[PDB]
């Protein structure tokens, strides 16, 4: 039985993660953000995620 | 000119060595720019993936909006 | 790349869409597409052990 | 007027903050289909090597230097 | 120039000795190609049925569906 | 950024999936655009026999030359 | 320079108004004479095996597998 | 692969099993093909007196000279 | 300073937030204006066309050739 | 005001001191690019008629004349 | 017209008369090309063994990447 | 209005003639000009590699940021 | 849209029905042409032994060099 | 507001509607302007050949510069 099934532990951290610093430079949910790249992350976090 | 060095001291380049690396062209106001930008930088970043972008450490309000972060 | 949400949104601080990794800094998983996955085809056949 | 010149350079602004299409994976693509075609021409000389018996060095191969490295 | 030995040292030749041996042809980027998808291989390999076939190692989307895996 | 799913908010694309619909890419003013037109659209329409077209619900005025249809 | 700007943005406007052309048949055209290629080829297997009267399970096909499912 | 069944579900041989009734040769489009002649067919029919010729439901202008009957 | 918010109490500005409706930009006179106008408003409206107006609630006497009503 | 005059004038010398992207080096690659491939056009002519034997005047080329000489 | 006499005056046809020399195809510049580039030649030569290579006399600057020699 | 000769003997061009040499526009004041820069030219020179410079003998507190030369 | 028989009345195709004469590719400006050009013709002339040139009815400075002839 | 019919009558706007004609603007004082030149016009007009130009029937001690024609 032909079956498209997602293949795990296949996928990548593909680096297109494009994290916005907001220009509020707070929590507010609205304002201006800066899309920064992806170094401003603690890799830990990401290989939680 | 060339990449590796430009002939103008202002104008920096950043070229790639492999296929991880970012590019970036930076460029320092000065000579005939104004006094309170006379040493800020302005930054095209090129991310490995093929992403081109604008960044500045001068004021948001002196952004245009194309670099506007 | 498709997806980036269902992740542990631990250590992320959420404002809406925004998950503030830093004081200053957010993230989005709706587009933050740093995961390429995989899938693939899949046929079978149902066995009684 | 200030009024005419400060628009002039929003115009600047927004136009050179065109989106930038990504052309590295165009091309990409394209060097890749270029080398498989030349490695595609090398099927029937190796087959046609094959098919007679001859060894690995008695098989002329008609390769001409690739820029791509092949 | 040869199956045993190229002129060029990015393109190898797996000629196979034996009637239940494949045969492979890998090539190399290098040079003059992208510095993304250098140091990576194509290569077409035949099956000792006389069969052909071609793989690579490059990304997902920079694969020709000819050379689809 | 696939067709699928794109990067962007602002942009959608209706994927034709078989012969008889049409394609279109659909891109919604927003973010730094003029506030007449914070709410506008324009599509590209291509239709499945191979013809591009382009329509918007702008304003005549605000209309190119290759879109005032 | 307001007059100036505009051919800039006049050009640009004209440039992307250019007639696309209908390329859809240039492939389909293409693909077919590929398949046209593949489908032809097997006439010798098959010619071969209906004079030498064996069967259809009989008839050894060397046929390869095609992207274009022809 | 033979005659009576192909390694290709898109492959479809009509083997003759007497001297009056005719060959076919039948291919159908798809995965890499076009949308629009995702499903349509590529046919070889071979007349019991030993000719052959070709047919297709594929539009007039995708019809190549070979099959344009 | 800021168009929300300006660090003269005599200078107000009505910042359009969407399409529908027009901007202004009041200023009202005091300190050093004369006694007998030193309470009507001096105002710039802008339509949401776009078409910037000048207006005033001074005497007919006191209003320039370009703020005649 | 004078003043506002003046940030006028100095916007448009601003303007005016544009540097010039050097544009013969982009064109100039172009122009020998479209000659590289009338140049290589001919090569299956040339190699047609070195193996087919012919000669120099009996061989056809099918050359249209270039704007650019080459 | 002919590989003896080609009915541009700045395309020459070098034939082998014989299995010991090399042909060479040399297009000279001119006419519409760029004043910097007007009097600079591009050669196509081919050994007698039947192996083509690209020369020109042109810049580094100006020379494509297929032609680096 | 050609390069050889101009419309308005105020302004001249300067075309070269091979790769080695570089252009010149050159433009004098008058009529409605300053009577004391009446006799003062501004010329633009483009070097043989392709680069562009201005340059004037106007004096130094009338000369524009980008002509200080 | 067939060569007897175009979709757009501006595009005039001339399809040579004998071997001895030739084809040719009309396209007359207009619509959203320069009104100084809108009634200009653009064509496109083909030998009969397969050799193509370019003629255009505009002035020679609107005539590119690859045009003007 | 636009070429055929203005928003207000001091200001006329000759539209040409072929290649050989050409286009002016023309204004007429009036209103606010004074009594001296209350009849008087200011014109800019656009040869076929994209050539502007100034004309004025004002006094000449009230012609500047720009327009001393």
């Amino acid at each position: 039985m032909n079956m498209y099934k997602w293949v795990p532990e296949s996928i990548r951290d593909s680096g297109e993660g494009q994290p916005s610093y907001s220009n509020n430079g707070d929590y507010a949910p609205s304002g201006p953000w800066v899309a920064a790249g992806i170094h401003t992350m603690p890799q830990s976090l990401r290989d939680s995620m | 000119s060339t990449a590796a060095v430009t002939g103008q001291t202002g104008l920096t380049i950043t070229y790639p060595a492999s296929a991880t690396e970012s590019a970036a062209i930076q460029g320092t106001f000065g000579n005939s720019a104004a006094i309170k930008i006379k040493n800020q930088t302005l930054t095209w970043t090129r991310t490995p993936e093929g992403a081109w972008s604008c960044a500045t450490t001068v004021e948001a309000k002196f952004k245009p909006a194309g670099c506007a972060s | 790349r498709i997806d980036s949400s269902l992740a542990s949104s631990a250590g992320f601080v959420v404002a809406g869409e925004r998950w503030y990794y830093t004081k200053r800094h957010f993230i989005i998983p709706r587009y933050f597409q740093n995961w390429r996955m995989r899938r693939r085809k899949y046929v079978t056949g149902w066995v009684m052990p | 007027t200030l009024i005419e010149l400060m628009i002039v350079v929003a115009i600047i602004g927004i136009l050179a903050a065109i989106a930038i299409p990504q052309y590295q994976n165009y091309i990409a693509k394209s060097q890749v289909s270029r080398v498989m075609s030349e490695t595609g021409s090398l099927k029937t000389v190796i087959e046609t090597c094959i098919l007679d018996g001859k060894t690995a060095a008695n098989c002329e191969l008609g390769w001409t230097n690739s820029n791509l490295l092949g």
